[PDB]
């Protein structure tokens, strides 16, 4: 994260950690939705073009954290995949169209002060929030510049940005499963995503009924916090079919 | 207070890779 | 179904929970308030 700030404790109880098991590297951001259930982006999981292709045995993650590095005693729970789900139609190929992961924990975790899910958004909640100008709130624990590693936990909050200035910004065919966010060059603000922040969340609190939503996975961006340049994220609300289609036939 | 990203669902039924963009990340 | 998520979904513990606002929860709201 980019000219963001350490979350506070607790702030972000839902914050996941992909953790790559051999060779020992932090992967990805990803979020908590319920017991048994993280969601990513598949790109964290999928990508040919960078030799990345993981599977369920391959990965670990560690949720309730906050410090990057440290082992956090009796706050922190290590768990196990018994199977990773990746958008059949994830377009790796091209744009990472529908860029978006399930994985099933094989055992539930519990949850605590430090644990706890997010809320995926219902069709009000979703139509309230998507404005142009709403802020939603990105963490994780990627690049602190575009050149770097955080000791915690990062937060950003960051405007959603109008649709043809989003396309406007990139080269990139840009999908109705993507939006983008980020201030721009005349706003003076400044803050966005980088390495190492794929696949967590963008959150938005409902003044409506006071729980943070999931609106939005960090998918992907043209270098961090450039002018004129914006980060893209994973339109969740329009993948929720999906998503409730896996826990239907797969969850318990 | 204009939409950011439609209130619809994907459904069933080409550009520029990613990856050859400078910086992408 | 899983249909809503958790009935407890997106209240913290150390926050909602505890009605205590976090830093900057504040700006979000207000970028939810619309102009004139
Ligand atoms: C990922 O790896 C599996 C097992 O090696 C392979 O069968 C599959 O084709 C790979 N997927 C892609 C998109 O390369
Ligand atoms: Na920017």
């Amino acid at each position: 994260i980019v000219e963001g700030s350490d979350a506070e404790i607790g702030m972000s109880p839902w914050q996941v950690m992909l953790f790559r098991k051999s060779p020992q590297e932090l992967l990805c951001g990803a979020s908590l939705i319920s017991d048994r259930w993280v969601l990513t982006a598949a790109h964290c999981l999928l990508y040919p073009p960078w030799d990345k292709n993981f599977t369920e045995n391959d990965l670990l993650v560690r949720i309730g954290k906050h410090s990057r590095t440290r082992y956090e005693r009796n706050i922190e729970k290590i768990s196990m995949l018994e199977k990773i789900y990746i958008h059949p139609r994830y377009n790796w190929r091209e744009n990472l169209d529908r860029d978006i992961a399930l994985m099933k924990l094989k055992k539930p975790v519990a949850f605590s002060d430090y644990i706890h899910p997010v809320c995926l958004p219902d069709r009000e909640t979703a139509a309230s929030l998507l404005q142009a100008g709403y802020k939603g709130r990105v963490t994780g624990w990627g690049n602190l510049k575009e050149t770097g590693q955080p000791s915690v936990l990062q937060v950003v909050n960051l405007p959603i940005v109008e649709r043809p200035v989003c396309k406007d910004s990139t080269r990139i065919r840009i999908t109705d499963n993507m939006f983008c966010a980020g201030y721009k060059p005349d706003e003076g603000k400044r803050g966005d995503a980088c390495e190492g922040d794929s696949g967590g969340p963008f959150v938005m609190k409902s003044p409506f009924n006071n729980r943070w939503y999931q609106m939005g996975i960090v998918s992907w961006g043209e270098g961090c916090d450039r002018d004129g340049k914006y980060g893209f994220y994973t339109h969740v609300f329009r993948l929720k079919k999906w998503i409730q289609k896996v826990i239907d036939q797969f969850g318990e | 207070g204009e939409p950011g990203a439609p209130i619809d669902y994907d459904e069933y039924g080409g550009g520029t890779p990613l990856h050859e963009i400078p910086g992408i990340r | 179904t899983f249909g809503s998520g958790e009935a407890d979904c997106g209240l913290r513990p150390l926050f909602e929970k505890k009605s205590l606002e976090d830093k900057t929860e504040r700006e979000l709201l207000e970028s939810y308030i619309d102009g004139r």
